[PDB]
């Protein structure tokens, strides 16, 4: 499922 | 950065007297007596704000990582949350969805930041009590961190995130998130947990109605689903899928849900992620149960699996493999050449 920044 | 200091500093000294009151504040008086702090007469927001917009740049970061900021935003967010619980006043909903996504932003791609945070275990119990907030814009903010939280965990913090509940908490989540945007980081999270241990595994499992939930977001054939979310619940499934093989209540769910259907048109899919997820589901399901045999055997797997051996990706290449071995292994009667005569 990875990550990711914000948004 | 001397602003970045300047606001960090606001954040900290505002939490300081949070936890002054909260030491002095006595039961049973007037509300007048000893006021409880509010963010907005202290200017939270917009400082949380703006850390918030330097958070994506990778040069702020490290500027705030040498300025203890991590620590002290997640400070920040833990105290409103055990001042105000679950309220749905929007100043305490904007500084916390502002907070949450500076911690996304400092825990992206970064070991160190992601450990410390699992370790404020207060703050993660916060976070986690936020998956009950009726703003599904703050449930995608708090998953967000705990999906980037989840991935590469080290094994403190995977100890960490199964302590403070996150796996329950995320699939009693997801049953009710109608947001699409909010599912996405909801299941992604869930797939790094769900690769963590057995324990979440079964955790996973356990949830009233979680594994029919889980093969409902395979579906092609949905007005809600999108191709994230069936990657998202295929990848959830696949790593679950080790545990569920070795249980026939399980199994049942799957079936009667029509999952090794499904998985069977998974394998034809254009999406390297899909057909990836289902080739592993496949390779575990496809083991020790006669009667999925046979219903993969009848559907045409063998011929399926067969096509996808040559792949140059090692999940699809070995799953399919060990899928058609495991089939081949165990041919149904009505296949024999004795029975077909």
């Amino acid at each position: 499922g990875g990550e990711a920044l914000a948004w | 950065h001397h602003h970045m200091l300047h606001l960090l500093e606001q954040i900290r000294a505002y939490c300081e007297t949070c936890w002054e009151w909260q030491e002095a504040h006595e039961p049973g008086m007037d509300q007048d007596k000893n006021p409880m702090p509010a963010p907005v007469e202290h200017q939270i927001c917009p400082a949380v704000c703006v850390l918030m917009k330097l958070s994506f740049d990778e040069e702020h970061r490290h500027a705030m990582n040498e300025l203890g900021g991590l620590q002290a935003i997640a400070e920040l967010l833990q105290v409103d949350c055990e001042m105000y619980g679950l309220t749905n006043d929007h100043y305490s909903i904007t500084l916390r969805r502002y907070a949450g996504m500076a911690l996304t932003n400092l825990t992206f791609g970064d070991v160190a930041n992601k450990a410390t945070l699992c370790s404020m275990k207060g703050c993660m119990r916060a976070l986690v009590a936020q998956l009950k907030s009726e703003s599904e814009d703050l449930q995608q903010v708090i998953a967000s961190v705990l999906r980037n939280l989840s991935w590469r965990a080290d094994v403190n913090s995977k100890k960490t995130l199964r302590e403070v509940g996150s796996v329950k908490a995320l699939m009693e989540c997801a049953l009710e998130v109608k947001k699409e945007s909010t599912l996405k980081s909801v299941l992604s999270a869930l797939w790094n947990l769900s690769a963590h241990c057995t324990e979440n595994k079964a955790d996973i499992c356990a949830v009233d109605g979680a594994l029919a939930f889980l093969v409902g977001t395979l579906t092609y054939r949905s007005q809600t689903n999108t191709l994230a979310i069936i990657e998202s619940g295929g990848g959830i499934l696949r790593n679950v899928s080790s545990l569920i093989a070795t249980n026939e209540d399980h199994r049942q769910i799957l079936r009667e849900n029509n999952c090794l259907q499904t998985l069977l048109q998974h394998l034809k899919s254009h999406s390297l992620t899909i057909v990836s997820n289902a080739c592993g589901t496949l390779w575990n399901l496809s083991a020790r149960n006669p009667k999925d045999q046979e219903a993969l055997w009848d559907m045409g797997a063998v011929s399926m699996l067969k096509n996808l051996i040559h792949s140059k990706h090692k999940m699809i290449a070995m799953g399919s493999a060990a899928a058609l071995r495991n089939l081949m292994a165990n041919r149904p009667a009505k296949y024999k050449d004795a029975n077909i005569m």
